[PDB]
């Protein structure tokens, strides 16, 4: 069932926004990235281009390929997609104007297909990290180890926990239009839609037409190339020139919610538990920076704590009552230290 | 710098003496008992008297025209002001002054005489380098004498001067296993430090 | 115009060295790296292949490719360049031997193309950062805040500023020339150049000539495969080995100056002016480590410099005449504190 | 000499494992990677996939490669491997199910070709680094510097320094094997091989046939879809079962050995000697983190230790019958300070 989400595929184009640090410089890419969300910890990442990928123009296979190149879309097969950071990232799924991949940590995130004749990538600043949920501060997911509540975005698109606001887009730039007459700066029409056309002379002042041609000014340096064609709404971008006549209709889904998987996790390797009179020698030896912390059993609480990641002999005054110890998200410990001392 | 190195002699069987040309820090040494691996394998059919010369001088970056400090001896000068009065009913006069006591400015109408001031302060110090727009106070070495890697270890007159003082410890190494290629071994510019590790 | 710098095109040739660590190890690439240039700030490196790309061989179009397979040529298409470092770098332009590129910060540099049969690539250390200008300390451009004279290269190839010595290429080995003539071995030239022959037996002594025979060697490996080829001289690279006879001409410019450009630049986040008597709390968050320092205006300087990148209330003791205040390379503040003691 | 191990060739084939997070999640790659070394100095890391790379299915060319795709083989060319860390490594040589790669250091190990329909790869958690050896603390190789006893593994073949156990396969599970008879659950066999057989119904028990059907139960879902195919042996991965029956034979070499290679290796810049009396003031100033360290010869030692990255003016009290001076891996300086205060 990957046709329960004609909200947003019939409904929204590839949107066109103006990337940062386009390769060279700031481009105006289809995929211009917005809304980098970092913020779970199963090593993904929830991005939003600007272009919808996904169904073609019409209706089929996700797994193509739909960005905007000029006024118009180019519904194709999306064979190199590459997301990256400081390494090569992992697509996940995308959905709509929305990719999940997963990512390691990286100061920024560079993100890009190749249509096959160009490379057309779009790249962003965004602060990056993976946490795993523990108390272990690893910098990637391992294979094994327990599992326990992580944040985390599915795989999936049947999906409605949340709804961003799609409305129309504005009109946009387009100066192939404003051709010449030969002696007038000469405007066309895509298909009929509504080009909105005046120039800095005075001519005809607001364009709703279709091929116009311009009686006063002749370069086409000073004209209103424009495009209302509001036949299919878009993403809300900052990187959107509002459509001024009215917040249209267009509420739509997101596909990657966060959910509360239980990411496959960490795990510190076990403690040398190592005896001494009402206290624990503990030599230790994690695989990464382990944030290790106890709880003296009794009304004085005398809690520690420690990331470690360096091995180190610790040492712990337990009371007759009892303490706790936790080596990480390995499960929480406890000690009897009565005496020994005879 | 810009260890521009011009590109070493190889010698097939035998030796070849350098000589001190007179570029600037004009490091050269000579090298026997190598190999050199160039496109066909070696080349040179000797084995021990292949002979590779080795010379390195330093030179003005091309960012030494534009990026660059700049030392000067700072003496005291005189001070300036576009001093506005509007004045009474004059209302207007945005003149360029002096601070020396007999200066006019019949700029105006009006002719006025400024200082000397008591407040002899020049905030520059005596030695002071300067860059782009920060200006800092600094006891730069000298021309002709800066230590490598220290401040100054390039040390040009001006920009045009070919002539200059290059102390950033050039030492040519020999290239390894037989191999075409220059080692030279030398402290990263004063100029790059200096912009990481300066002063205020 | 792209044909202004047949100084450069015509006369040099794309020179091959030795890269250090190409793949596997010590090959020699056409593209060698020499000269790494990370001293701008725009995120920006020069580089000098000993390849020349831009025209072809003889006269079109700078987004060609030519670099030396065999003692020969190969002018072809510029299909799949790859410079990089930590990250895939991003082209700016080529002209003659050298690339401009902008990279992140690396502690190598890595550069290759692909013929198409194989990657063929070269690499290199050299360390890299980018510090913007600024008191802010960025890893990256952003896309917004304010203009500042950054030092930087150009994108354009009609440049003069500076001139590099490019005289002759000394010989080269070449044993594919040494075949048998079914007992001696046999040397040919490439289209009448000028080979320079001996082998360690007593035979032709020089070599300025025709295919030769030899009479007295045999075995390939005991003579002077050597190509006096200097119809087109190089650029001057420590790993070239010197032309004996001459400094012949040869002065060529180089494209990429360092110029005065505003980068577009840093900016940190504004500051929380927090009142006190005669003391300015400030709690400051900002985005990247800022140097924050000020000037106590009396005669009495007393000022203060600290790079901040984490979030910090501080503290300023001002005086009653004045003190100013300079959040990274936004403007510099200044405030009066006179009495607020009643 | 590409034919003096078919002790492995013929008689291993390429195993398939579990890789841990084989682009989206746990696979089962055949390049699955177990035992990951990147205990070397030289930039190597030696690595086994579960596949057997090398010859064909039967004698030809070591730059082929045979993965398993199905229960099958595919002995193909090699065209683009992948090995990778933190950056692409670079490829050294494959033999058996063995590959050694220069990589630099990263915390995970990432690997994968590409059979040209699909990336196909594998990835792996480990804990890489590369020290040389040496007082210097490098990153990565250089060109020049002393050559010193480093540890390394070879580039060859020809190797039987150690051999491990690789014995037979256990089954492995083939679903496409139960097909349905048009109202049973149909059983069928490779090419006579041996299928261990039954369902949860009671039907046939232990199965060494050739294609059965299954007269009792009917769900392919519970049922014993098993290969007995232990016509060549594998390596004894964790990620295999276990051939329940016996230990068969098969013992089989490892090429890469580690072997007391002299890597091109480090070396610190010289030191600044500044005289004092009975004292070296040293303005010093490496490349990388060097361990420097002193002896002063009196029966005294006080010695000294400190890694130095930082540019530094050191001193040390020198006595009057000497002390030494260890500039890195830089051979060992020494040094008489009698008097020098008249």
């Amino acid at each position: 069932d990957l046709d329960t989400h004609f909200t947003q595929y019939k409904l929204a184009r590839p949107y066109i926004a103006d990337c940062p640090n386009c390769g060279h410089s700031r481009c105006d890419s289809p995929i211009a990235i917005e809304e980098v969300r970092g913020d779970a910890h199963a090593g993904v990442i929830r991005i939003q281009t600007s272009a919808m990928f996904g169904l073609k123009t019409d209706g089929v296979d996700l797994a193509y390929m739909s960005f905007m190149n000029g006024k118009t879309q180019k519904s194709i097969k999306i064979d190199n997609l590459h997301v990256r950071t400081s390494a090569p990232c992992s697509l996940v799924s995308h959905h709509g104007y929305y990719i999940l991949a997963q990512c390691p940590p990286g100061d920024t995130v560079t993100v890009g297909f190749h249509d096959g004749p160009n490379r057309h990538t779009c790249t962003v600043a965004h602060k990056v990290e993976f946490r795993p949920v523990g108390r272990e501060k690893y910098r990637h997911p391992p294979e094994h180890g327990v599992e326990l509540p992580c944040n985390r975005y599915t795989h999936k698109r049947a999906d409605q926990g949340h709804y961003v606001e799609m409305h129309q887009p504005g009109l946009v730039a387009d100066h192939s239009l404003l051709s010449i007459h030969s002696a007038k700066v000469k405007i066309t029409v895509p298909s009929g839609a509504q080009v909105k056309y005046y120039c800095k002379c005075p001519d005809v002042r607001e364009g709703i037409t279709s091929s116009d041609h311009t009686t006063t000014c002749t370069d086409v340096k000073q004209c209103r190339a424009y495009l209302i064609d509001n036949k299919k709404w878009v993403y809300n971008s900052g990187r959107l020139p509002r459509g001024e006549g009215d917040t249209f209709k267009g509420k739509l889904h997101v596909p990657f919610v966060p959910v509360k998987a239980k990411c496959i996790a960490t795990l510190a390797p076990e403690p040398l538990v190592e005896h001494k009179h009402r206290t624990l020698i503990l030599h230790l030896h994690p695989d990464h920076p382990t944030l290790l912390t106890t709880r003296s059993l009794g009304s004085d609480a005398n809690p520690t704590r420690q990331w470690i990641e360096r091995p180190t002999t610790v040492n712990f005054t337990v009371t007759g009552e009892g303490l706790e110890y936790t080596w990480g998200n390995h499960p929480p410990k406890r000690v009897w230290a009565q005496e020994s001392g005879e | 710098y810009k260890t521009k190195v011009p590109s070493p002699v190889v010698k097939c069987c035998g030796a070849t003496q350098c000589t001190s040309k007179p570029h600037p820090d004009y490091q050269c040494q000579v090298f026997t008992g190598v190999y050199p691996f160039m496109w066909g394998g070696a080349y040179c059919f000797c084995d021990t008297e292949n002979t590779q010369m080795s010379e390195a001088y330093v030179e003005r970056s091309e960012e030494c025209s534009i990026d660059h400090a700049k030392a000067y001896k700072v003496h005291t000068g005189t001070v300036q002001a576009m001093v506005n009065i509007t004045y009474g009913s004059v209302s207007w006069r945005s003149a360029d002054v002096y601070v020396n006591g007999e200066t006019p400015a019949k700029i105006g109408d009006a002719k006025l005489i400024i200082g000397p001031l008591s407040s002899a302060w020049s905030p520059f110090d005596n030695k002071v380098v300067v860059y782009g727009h920060e200006v800092y106070n600094y006891d730069f070495p000298e021309y002709g004498t800066g230590k490598a890697g220290s401040f100054g270890d390039l040390q040009s007159r001006t920009s045009t001067s070919n002539d200059l003082y290059a102390n950033t410890n050039l030492k040519l190494q020999r290239p390894q296993a037989g191999i075409v290629h220059t080692p030279f071994t030398q402290a990263p510019s004063g100029f790059e430090r200096w912009k990481r590790d300066k002063g205020a």
